[PDB]
RNA sequence: CACCCCCGUGCCCAUAGCACUGUGGAACCACCCCACCCCAUGCCGAACUGGGUCGUGAAACACAGCAGCGCCAAUGAUACUCGGACCGCAGGGUCCCGGAAAAGUCGGUCAGCGCGGGGGUU
RNA sequence: AUCAACGGAUAAAAGUUACCCCGGGGAUAACAGGCUGAUCUCCCCCGAGAGUCCAUAUCGGCGGGGAGGUUUGGCACCUC
RNA sequence: UCCCAAAAUGUAACGGAGGCGCCCAAAGGUCACCUCAAGACGGUUGGAAAUCGUCUGUAGAGCGCAAAGGUAGAAGGUGG
RNA sequence: UCACAAGGCUAAAACCUUAUGAAACUCCGAAGGGGCACGCGUUUAGUCCGGGAGUGAGGCUGCGAGAGCUAACUUCCGUAGCCGAGAGGGAAACAACCCAGACCAUCAGCUAAGGUCCCUAAAUGAUCGCUCAGUGGUUAAGGAUGUGUCGUCGCAUAGACAGCCAGGAGGUUGGCUUAGAAGCAGCCACCCUUCAAAGAGUGCGUAAUAGCUCACUGGUCGAGUGACGAUGCGCCGAAAAUGAUCGGGGCUCAAGUGAUCUACCGAAGCUAUGGAUUCAACUCGCGAAGCGAGUUGUCUG
């Protein structure tokens, strides 16, 4: 998949923070490419709502 | 009433003991004294008494103790555990005992 | 009214009605619509209303029953020093639960005796009539 | 009655006034969804002892009976239905409504007719011919008079799942 | 095990249990009989124990039948619910997404897998 | 070893102060305010019953729904 | 010790209930043996309950004391 | 185990059908959580040894509970987030809520929550409806031929709902009660007669009669009309103290509202260009390490 951080981490729960951290995004507007596998696509599920996900 | 047998039965720690347990069955005027490796569902030696008995009915205990222990020599069994039954270790099954207890 | 022997004190919480939403022991039935607490005397009130309106004799099934002790601290005490001592008894009627069953009376009679009981009640209600054979 | 779809997904029908249902053959098992309006007219007419014809939007039409119904507690309305796909010569056990007939000579000296158990579950009829009601006479009945489950006239080829000394339609004193 | 059956003993710990019921006898088991001693009874060979039959397989056990009970138990739907969002002053309630019971209905089932020995297949 | 104030200040110990003093506290009470509204005040619903007769002329049991913030309080939020 | 305590541990309140500051020389060690409550039928004192017998009987009993967990193949009752 | 609703049954208990409550009940039992292994796949923290501390009054909201009155800008715990120690936009104003974490410069571009009649940046936008009450712009039981939308049932070309003419009957003051009760202050039953139709009968009435009228039928007309719920928006119920008001002007010939669509405005968030700092790695000078320099990345409440 592709990925964009289009929401924010403040006032968001600890784990969702640390998961934003993992997925490599550290600022809004950050985009990224992601490797369709259960642990990474399972890292995008849990912070789904903060992300504009492409394909 | 089945309490005595399942009692001593569990009281013989099956596997973790290492040693082999040794059944009996002197209720009828025929017995069965089996030797078992507990863990594996297999029965090793054994020495019955209903394939000819000489004649003795309870006097023959020592005989099948000696016969069993004889089978134990060959198969290579030197360690043992005495799985009695509802049988209160006294005469007959004591004979089977003492018999195997020397004639190993 | 009261339970006869027990433990003493309790608590409070809510979601929709366990059993039973269905109409046994009777032909017409009255159903909660709101998550109230219901005091003895409130039922007592509905019982006496309906009992009078039916005269002799009809048949009245008061399904709900107050097992829950509610307490109230003494007059003018600063909080603490204890828990309040059993003011009265409530029955935790959740929505949909059937509070009342009456039978041996016409539809008209049932409507009225119901409405009269309703105006005595802490919560909105609705009357209905059988078909609820979930079991019997 | 003419349902159509049956996926595990309900959004296709929810508001549109349809009930989730299942009809099982005991060999064949099929989920689906019926127009509410219909099944309302229906189940009102035929009740639990029903028997009506069910043609799935695929051509194949099978007869069936109503085994259970599942309600919204707060809206008091059908949301789901358990449906028995009937057999032929022996079915299952049928719950049927005790009624009452004629002015009892109980309501004329003090008391009233009280159907102490509204719904009587019998074993078998031969399905094709199910008793849908069950008239009991009461005119003989005085006040203090219980009718056990034995004394009910079954319509031949019918037995009683009931303990037949259990109190049914009994007439009660006044006050 | 060659085929059966019986005796012991296990893995299994009720879809493997119980009732009703039929079968079984010198070949294993059982009751049986005797007991002054080994041994034993808070009293009594009932039980432990000891010497042994016949007799009976009735009791008990083994095996078969059976779904009355017991136990096991769907799919369907729902309760609730992680997490996304909301309404209501409040008691409380809704929507989207995934997970998802319990009880009940369908049913399923008079278990299955071994080891050793005995005894039978004119 | 009721060192039981139970991690146990000394071997060994009570009161009083309106004659009172110091250092602090709005970390904490009495006044007032604030928040609440059980209690307190009023208004509404049902109507059993009273009114010869007739619920509502007037009164209104058993119970229900609100308002107000003038009572006694609750809380301790600015002011020691 | 139980509940609160939000199915890991933990978790406060002048929140909701109840025990302890011992006892046992056998109530311990081991060895061996025994199986409970309760109801139904019938039974000299009895006749609600006593003691005996038959049938049912997975715990509906017992465990020195509180309760929770536990336990009938014993921790339960008896003897060397 | 404790508690509990109607009935059976029995001498009450047990037991039988029906039926239900539980923090300190449990035949069962999720979602979730916790431990361990891997890393099957991303990312950056960790742990230990030693120096220096400060803190030990917390605060709100949501969810979960107790206490409390299912009171408190209440109290005590669990849990997430924020304030504390957080500036910036929004919520008129407003620690906490919603958006969002500010290295510096800019008279540059895009967005978030929230907004686009004038004060006030931005559509007096579009289309299908709703409400006419200033609802909008704060409460309830209760009430109501308000209005939209569904559904149920009923009556009707055998003439109905309404309107209008007439009958409304004989037993019979039905019995009971009563000082009298005769449809009509209270207890039991609703039977016959005549007909196209007239019911021990509904309200008013009388101390009780008598009296007025309805339930039924006929004509008359000439067609629909009546009841019961479900739901959208409103109406009433709605009374406090210095002067009013949604923040204001004002809004329905919507600036209110339910739905769907798009265009724009909006922050110290993102972006453009320039620049400095932190750390890091790479390259170089001198004499490894170290200091300075430079580039890339990175960071900087
Ligand atoms: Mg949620
Ligand atoms: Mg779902
Ligand atoms: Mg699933
Ligand atoms: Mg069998
Ligand atoms: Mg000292
Ligand atoms: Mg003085
Ligand atoms: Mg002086
Ligand atoms: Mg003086
Ligand atoms: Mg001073
Ligand atoms: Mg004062
Ligand atoms: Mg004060
Ligand atoms: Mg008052
Ligand atoms: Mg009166
Ligand atoms: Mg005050
Ligand atoms: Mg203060
Ligand atoms: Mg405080
Ligand atoms: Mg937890
Ligand atoms: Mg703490
Ligand atoms: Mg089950
Ligand atoms: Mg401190
Ligand atoms: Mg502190
Ligand atoms: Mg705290
Ligand atoms: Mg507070
Ligand atoms: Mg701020
Ligand atoms: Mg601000
Ligand atoms: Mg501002
Ligand atoms: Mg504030
Ligand atoms: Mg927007
Ligand atoms: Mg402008
Ligand atoms: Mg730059
Ligand atoms: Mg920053």
């Amino acid at each position: 998949m592709k990925i964009k951080l289009v929401r924010s981490v403040i006032g968001r729960p600890g784990n969702q923070v640390k998961t934003v951290q993992a997925l490599g995004l550290r600022k809004i507007g950050d985009s990224r490419e992601v490797s369709d596998t259960p642990a990474v696509r399972g890292m995008v599920k849990t912070v789904k709502h903060l992300l504009e996900v492409q394909e | 009433r089945r309490k005595l047998r399942t009692r001593r039965k569990v009281r013989t720690t099956t596997a973790a003991s290492g040693k082999l347990r040794l059944s009996v069955y002197r209720s009828s005027k025929h017995i069965y004294a089996q030797i078992i490796d507990d863990s594996r569902g297999q029965t090793l030696a054994a020495a019955s008494s209903a394939a000819l008995k000489s004649g003795n009915k309870t006097d023959t205990a020592a005989a099948v103790g000696k016969a069993l222990a004889a089978a134990a020599a060959e198969k290579g069994i030197k360690q043992v555990v005495f799985d009695r039954g509802s049988y209160k270790y006294h005469g007959r099954v004591k004979a089977l005992a003492d018999a195997a207890r020397e004639g190993g | 009214k009261r339970t006869k022997f027990r433990k003493q004190f309790r608590g409070r919480m809510t979601g929709d009605a366990k059993g039973g939403d269905y109409v046994a022991f009777g032909d017409y039935g009255l159903i909660a619509m709101e998550p109230a607490w219901i005091k003895s005397n409130q039922i007592e009130a509905c019982r006496i209303v309906m009992s009078r309106h039916f005269r002799r004799g009809g048949k009245i099934y008061i399904r709900i029953f107050p097992d829950k002790p509610v307490t109230k601290k003494p007059a003018e005490t600063r909080m603490g020093k204890g828990k309040g001592a059993v003011e009265y008894w409530v029955s935790v009627v959740k929505p949909g639960r059937v509070m009342f069953e009456v039978a041996g009376v016409t539809e008209e009679q049932a409507k009225e005796a119901f409405r009269l009981a309703g105006h005595k009640l802490p919560i909105q209600t609705k009357m209905v009539k059988r078909e609820v054979y979930d079991e019997a | 009655m003419e349902l159509t779809a049956k996926p595990r997904t309900p959004k296709q029908k929810l508001d549109e006034s349809m009930i989730a249902a299942v009809a099982y053959n005991k060999e064949n098992n099929v989920s689906f969804a019926l127009d509410r309006k219909a099944f309302d007219r229906a189940f009102r007419q035929q009740s639990t002892t029903g028997l009506f014809d069910i043609t799935v939007e695929g051509g194949e039409t099978f007869p069936a009976l109503v085994k259970a119904v599942q309600m919204d507690k707060r809206k008091r309305a059908p949301i789901h239905v358990d449906f028995y796909m009937v057999t032929y010569g022996e079915p299952v056990e049928v719950s049927v409504p005790v009624h009452t007939t004629g002015r009892s000579q109980g309501e004329v000296q003090g008391g009233l007719v009280d159907i102490v158990v509204h719904n009587l579950q019998i074993v078998a009829p031969g399905p094709r011919r199910i008793p849908q009601e069950l008239v009991v006479d009461v005119t003989k009945m005085n006040i203090g008079d219980h009718i056990t489950a034995g004394d009910i006239k079954l319509p031949e080829g019918c037995t009683l799942a009931a303990d037949p000394e259990l109190t049914v339609v009994s007439v009660l004193p006044p006050r």
